[PDB]
């Protein structure tokens, strides 16, 4: 109606009010503000483990997996290289331009590798074993998987690049994908179809174009929005479907129909799901009542702390590897909360009430549209790469004096 | 001497109380519909809806005060597929919005113009082609359709100055168009080029095509003079086959191109001499940017005055116009009038002032 | 030097902003009777106890309502409740430009 | 009053914006105050890390009852859920019951409760009657007691049916670019009129006063009682829209609009290097020098004002070796000699445009020049029979160089098939 | 001195009948 779309202007003005507040609180909640605007929307995003710092350049060679989603011009596959300030940031060091700490000029965001894409690029998870393989989902049914090496850069004017390894085992549009740190390849994909799909990967044939899918899990009976794996033990991974379940799937379990966690966890729609290696037991997961709950595997019927700071549809979450008590999550609510552990369930200050939750420690609003992906830094502390709806890849570094004496 | 006796009927204000400059009737409104009316002025454009008795009444009113903006031109048209009347507004930023009463909603917004709009006209065949004539030396064709620039008229030798106003021919062949170069250079649409254009902008699709809209700069006119008009020109019209052009001179000279006996249609380029055939003259008409409309009979033109009296004149009797016709002077008339209108049945005629006040009258018909 | 680029919010926004302040304003009190920092509320007999009452507030989804001893409600017949206080299930339904989901019409999943 | 009032109502009107902008922060803030740094006096909670993550388990019937006093009657439920995604609006369930021919002006609870629904509430009807069974917060109403439960129109004195129901000193002064002062004191401790913000100290104040609230300015200047403040709004605010440029010109009904992706230039940002995690200082209270990279912006074609986008920019170049203009008016120069001929005019037109459309410095390549003619336009001279004219042209070059005999013997030869080939 | 600040000034965004009377009905806006 008429109303509805005045409402909608007017929440879309007073989103930008908030975004430029909230452009403001750069420095005293955060160590690094970078965000960058990519040229083909980006719908994923990932942190690439190759690290360089060499004499006479205090800069980390840092690479980033970018993503590409518009309609269709020469669809892409966008692969750039960032740095990092190091120990000696250098702010201004009376020479600040490059900066005297990292690459402040030229090539800050110059991209390495383009490989042309067929379609759209939903997901970037690459493999941290073998950084060279990339994989991608697309709207139809099979999976792209890219080599930044192999393939030229310097596009040509002209697409459909032949990626000669296509993993075709899905049959509508997907929107989930991960891969295996603790094991070479193992590739799963969670889609619309009311089920996630998983590739064998790893010792791939030779320019294997057709790849089908090695196993698949159809359990939920709604649509599956994320798939992740355990850090810990890579036997068993955790399917999160609209269908009132954050069902955990042992692998090897000789059923692909019942999951072998099969608490429900929530009264309404899951679109998030995610551990922690450090903290083996936490294991996050978002929904859409607004009410993402940590779980301890030893406990799950029991219900923790949860934390009730989202206020939307929870699609993203993922637990910091390098802390012990840190977790965080992100959605369509444009929000990412960071959460903690230490004040979970423990006396607080009428200001901290006010607050929000104890056990709530951090939550970043630099978005504007639904956050697509997000993921720490496994070199830095607290990097952060976040990305959203509206072509904005953002690296921010979450402050640590908080955790301080 | 004339045949007609107009009446005041009803006026009515506004709230805005700035001065009003556009104003046109809704000349598409066949039999039946009660007449409507439009009015412009300051930042907030108001509607009108007058009955029969004397009776004004107020339909609706716009407001555009986000910014510093402004508005010159109510140019009336309407959607074929549709079957809506709209209302063209423009100036200050040159930003054209096409107003929908019936859904009261803006429809479309038009930039490009390095200036404020200062005229608008729509095309007699068809009503989606809008005559936009931008300040910055420069005038422009508009296709509502497909909301494609379709030329720019204006170049190498075409809009040495600001084009104040431009006019349409009974046909919609040729165009006419006055400006601030003391210059009433023309501009056909004769040609298989502008029929190529027109097609083209019909059957364009922007998403399509990923190069922009090839529009034809006609840098050279098919016509041109400056002998005319002393000073700039900022009025100008189409009786016929000759050409009712009207400057700061307080009078609206009546002239045909080229010599007497040569066909206007196969006037060559490199014509250098015109003729003068008529000239209607009034007083106290000296101000600048006030437009004329004639009845679409064609038996009666009417022109407003600062002054606050109106004038009509007789153009269909045998000769050109002569003689001194009549005025019709309101009561409450002391602004100074920018435009009048009449209906498709001459019985309604209204005019604004300079408070957006507009005076209907009527005729005893 | 260059003014600002243009005023993308309160253009048209203003107006609905302004509205909605009336309206809260009007029904709930809470910057006239809340202290600025609560929902204030005027509570009516709506039931009562043999002996109490029911003490029912009258913004639904605003306020919730709650039962009373007779002079428990004869005494604090008026109550006063923090915003972070306020339920978060019936935050939405209390006003609807508060948090508003533009692009979950399509796309989205 | 008059000018005075006009003036006070021109400072209010940015003063209500600044108004409606802080009161849409009361009700949902975007990032917890407690986290910031700088505002250290407000959540000044103890820190200890020593907590592990393996110790979270330690760290953490009715018998009612007449007729209404001044007909069968029916109870129903009124049931109010969450907010979905797919319904906008709150599923309601209606589970009424019979009806019994009480008597006019003269029940046992059953086990219809015990989660999706977020509450269960009854309703009457006897000539209707709400009733707020349940809190809006889960909190115990409809408890044991009996009175006159009111029905509301289309105990009180109204209509009711009897039922036996049981268990189950700181100082601010606001401006606008310094045109005039205002005089308003403080409710709590260091609490923003704005928003509702309980500050320990003035260290969680100015800062959060500063950073959190854009769209104002503030000049901290201290007081000898409390703190004094000055509120006005700076002019620049560069708070424009943020996304793409693209849909800041696009037509009403579109921009904006979130329809689908679109395209962008590439472009990166960075504005906070390193923060120096100082302490405390009182001059703070009494540059920036951000980097960027790449296109930020939407471009413009060069002819018009027309937005260039970014996929229109391939090529892009607008400008050509020989312009149509310059053609034409070459074209007119040429048809407006008065002592030349029909077929020499067609010739020098020819190789006046021939010239501007390849631009020929070169005084050697001049030579080949003459050679081009023949792969091109020697059809129009055979059709046009110009060849005379071409000869005498062609002879016409000893006086300014420009090939030699044998150039011309060899054009003369090449154009001689054309004549041939169409006789 | 018109003592707390938000009775005084934050009746300009309800500038119609709904500031329920108080010093806000009162000649709050001028002195």
């Amino acid at each position: 109606d008429k109303e509805a779309a005045f409402d909608d202007a007017v929440e879309e003005r007073v989103i930008n009010e908030e975004y430029k507040i909230w452009k403001k609180n750069t420095p005293f909640l955060y160590d690094l503000v970078m965000t960058h605007a990519l040229e083909w929307p980006s719908l994923t995003a990932q942190w690439l483990p190759d690290v360089t710092r060499p004499e006479g350049k205090d800069f980390s060679i840092h690479r980033l997996v970018l993503g590409t989603h518009t309609s269709d011009e020469q669809n892409h596959l966008v692969i750039a290289s960032v740095q990092l300030p190091n120990d000696d940031a250098q702010f201004d060091a009376s020479h600040y331009d490059e900066f005297g700490g990292f690459g402040s000029v030229s090539g800050k965001i110059e991209i390495e590798i383009k490989i042309n894409h067929e379609g759209e690029v939903n997901r970037a998870r690459y493999m941290p074993q073998n950084p060279c393989i990339i994989a991608t989902k697309t709207p139809s049914s099979d999976v792209l998987v890219f080599d930044y090496t192999k393939h030229p850069s310097k596009p040509d004017p002209s697409g459909e690049c032949n990626p000669d390894l296509r993993l075709r085992g899905h049959q509508k549009e997907g929107y989930g994908l991960s891969w295996n740190p603790n094991l070479s390849g193992h590739l799963l994909s969670a889609s619309d179809d009311h089920t996630i799909c998983l590739w064998d990967i790893s010792a791939v044939p030779k320019e294997g174009k057709v790849v089908d899918a090695k196993t698949i899990f159809t359990g939920h009976t709604a649509v599956v929005e994320d798939v992740s794996w355990h850090l810990l033990h890579e036997s068993l991974f955790g399917s999160v479907a609209d269908d009132q379940k954050l069902m955990i799937w042992d692998t090897r379990s000789n059923n692909t129909s019942k999951p072998s966690h099969s608490v429900d966890a929530h009264t309404a729609e899951v679109n998030c799901l995610s551990f922690n290696p450090y903290s083996e037991f936490i294991l996050a997961t978002g929904s859409a009542d607004k009410t993402v709950a940590l779980w301890d595997l030893r406990n799950l019927k029991l219900k923790l702390h949860s934390f009730e700071s989202h206020k939307d549809e929870i699609f993203q979450v993922q637990w910091s590897p390098h802390n012990e008590t840190i977790l965080a999550s992100s959605g369509t609510d444009r929000r990412l909360n960071v959460w903690d552990l230490s004040k979970i369930g423990e006396e607080q200050s009428p200001e901290d009430a006010e607050d929000g939750p104890p056990e709530l420690l951090f939550i970043h609003g630099g978005h504007t549209a639904k956050i697509s992906d997000f993921s720490w830094n496994p070199n830095e502390p607290w990097v952060i790469c976040s990305v959203s709806e509206d072509n904005i890849m953002q690296v921010w570094q979450m402050a640590e004096n908080i955790y301080n004496d | 001497k004339c045949k007609y006796s107009f009446k005041c009927v009803n006026s009515l204000k506004e709230d805005h109380n700035q001065p009003l400059f556009g104003v046109q009737f809704n000349w598409h409104s066949k039999e039946g519909d009660p007449l409507v009316f439009a009015t412009v002025g300051s930042n907030r454009v108001t509607l009108y809806e007058c009955h029969s008795q004397g009776e004004i009444r107020l339909l609706q009113s716009y407001v555009d005060a986000d910014a510093d903006e402004n508005f010159y031109t109510c140019a009336w048209t309407y959607d074929s597929n549709t079957s809506h009347p709209l209302l063209a507004v423009a100036g200050s930023r040159g930003i054209i919005r096409i107003i929908n009463p019936i859904t009261m909603q803006c429809i479309k917004h038009y930039v490009g113009h390095g200036n404020a709009i200062n005229e608008l006209k729509f095309h007699p065949r068809d009503p989606n082609l809008l005559l936009s004539v931008s300040k910055d030396h420069a005038l422009r064709l508009w296709n509502i359709q497909t909301d494609t620039l379709v030329a720019i008229f204006g170049g190498v030798e075409g809009h040495r100055d600001e084009v104040l106003s431009a006019d349409y021919d009974l046909l919609g062949e040729k165009i006419m168009s006055c400006g601030m170069d003391h210059s009433l250079k023309l501009w056909r649409i004769n040609s298989k080029r502008m029929m190529n254009a027109i097609k083209e902008s019909y059957d364009y699709n922007p998403n399509k095509t990923n190069r922009p809209f090839i529009s034809q700069k006609i840098h050279f006119p098919d016509f041109s003079t400056r002998d005319i008009h002393r000073n700039y020109v900022d009025c100008v019209r189409w009786l016929g086959d000759l050409i009712l052009s009207k400057s700061c001179e307080n009078a609206i000279v009546c002239w045909k191109p080229g010599k007497m006996e040569d066909d206007i249609d196969k006037i060559k380029p490199s014509e250098s001499n015109v003729t003068i055939l008529g000239r209607f003259d009034y007083s106290q008409c000296d101000i600048w940017y006030m437009r004329f409309s004639m009845d679409f009979w064609q038996k009666m033109l009417a022109l407003g005055n600062q002054v606050g009296k109106l004038y009509v004149w007789d153009l269909e009797v045998e000769d050109p116009h002569k003689a001194k016709c009549t005025t019709l002077t309101h009561h409450k008339c002391g602004a100074a009038i920018r435009q009048t209108s009449f209906s498709r049945d001459s019985s309604i005629l209204i005019a604004v002032c300079d408070d957006a006040s507009i005076w209907r009258w009527d005729r005893l018909r | 030097s260059l003014p600002r680029p243009h005023d993308f919010f309160d253009a048209q926004t203003l107006d609905a902003i302004r509205h909605r302040a009336i309206c809260f304003n009007l029904s709930a009190h809470i910057e006239s009777l809340g202290k600025g920092h609560s929902v204030v509320f005027h509570s009516t007999v709506i039931a009562k106890r043999k002996e109490k009452l029911l003490l029912h507030w009258m913004p639904e989804d605003i306020l919730p309502d709650v039962w009373v001893n007779e002079s428990e409600r004869h005494q604090l017949k008026t109550k006063v409740v923090h915003l972070s206080k306020l339920p978060k299930d019936t935050a939405l339904l209390l006003d609807p430009n508060i948090y508003r989901t533009m692009p979950q019409k399509r796309l989205k999943r | 009053q008059a000018d005075h009032e006009l003036f006070l109502q021109a400072f209010e009107k940015p003063t209500q914006i600044y108004r409606f902008l802080r009161t849409r922060n009361l009700i949902a803030p975007i990032f917890l105050h407690r986290t910031l740094t700088y505002m250290s006096h407000r959540n000044s909670r103890t820190n200890i890390k020593r907590k592990t993550f393996k110790v979270d388990d330690m760290l953490s019937h009715l018998q009612l009852t007449t007729g209404f006093f001044h007909v069968t009657l029916e109870v129903l439920l009124v049931k109010v859920c969450h907010k979905k995604r797919k319904d906008v609006s709150c599923p309601i369930r209606q589970v009424p019951t019979g009806k019994k021919q009480v008597p006019l002006n003269p029940a046992v609870s059953s086990n219809e409760f015990e989660h999706m629904v977020k509450s269960y509430s009854l309703l009457f009807r006897v000539f209707v009657a709400q009733m707020t069974v349940f809190d809006k917060n889960r909190r115990l109403q409809l408890l044991d007691g009996e009175y006159e439960v009111a029905m509301q129109e289309m105990f009180s004195q109204g209509p009711t049916l009897q039922f036996t129901l049981r268990w189950t000193r700181i100082f601010y002064q606001f401006l606008y670019n310094n045109n005039t002062r205002q005089q308003t004191e403080a409710r709590d401790d260091l609490h923003c009129p704005w928003c509702t913000l309980n500050c320990r100290k003035l260290y969680s104040l100015l800062k959060h006063l500063k950073l959190c609230h854009s769209r104002f300015i503030f000049n901290y200047v201290y007081h000898p009682k409390g703190a004094r403040i000055d509120v006005s709004i700076n002019e620049c605010y560069d708070g424009s829209y943020a996304g793409n440029p693209q849909d800041i010109h696009r037509q009403p009904g579109f921009a904006f609009s979130r329809n689908g992706p679109v395209k962008r230039t590439p472009i990166t940002h960075i504005l906070v290097c390193r923060p120096k995690r100082t302490k405390a200082s009182m001059s703070e209270f009494l540059q920036q020098r951000t980097y960027s990279s790449g296109h930020n912006r939407l471009y413009f074609h060069s002819d018009t004002c027309l937005p260039l986008r970014p996929q229109e920019m391939e090529v892009d170049s607008e400008d050509e070796k020989d312009p149509e203009w310059l053609r034409e008016k070459t074209i007119t120069q040429i048809e407006e000699f008065s002592d030349v001929n029909e077929g020499e005019k067609e010739v020098m037109k020819l190789w006046n445009l021939h010239v501007m459309k390849h631009g020929f410095i070169a005084d050697n390549q001049m030579n080949h020049a003459c050679m081009l003619f023949v792969e091109n336009y020697g059809q129009k001279i055979i059709k046009k029979n110009l060849c005379r004219n071409f000869m005498l042209h062609l002879v016409s070059m000893h006086d300014f160089n420009l090939i030699s005999i044998m150039s011309i013997d060899k054009a003369v030869t090449k154009l001689r098939e054309m004549q041939q080939k169409l006789e | 001195p018109p003592a707390t600040q938000i009775s005084d000034l934050s009746k300009r965004k309800p500038k119609t009948e709904d500031f329920l009377t108080f010093l806000c009905l009162r000649g709050s806006p001028a002195l």
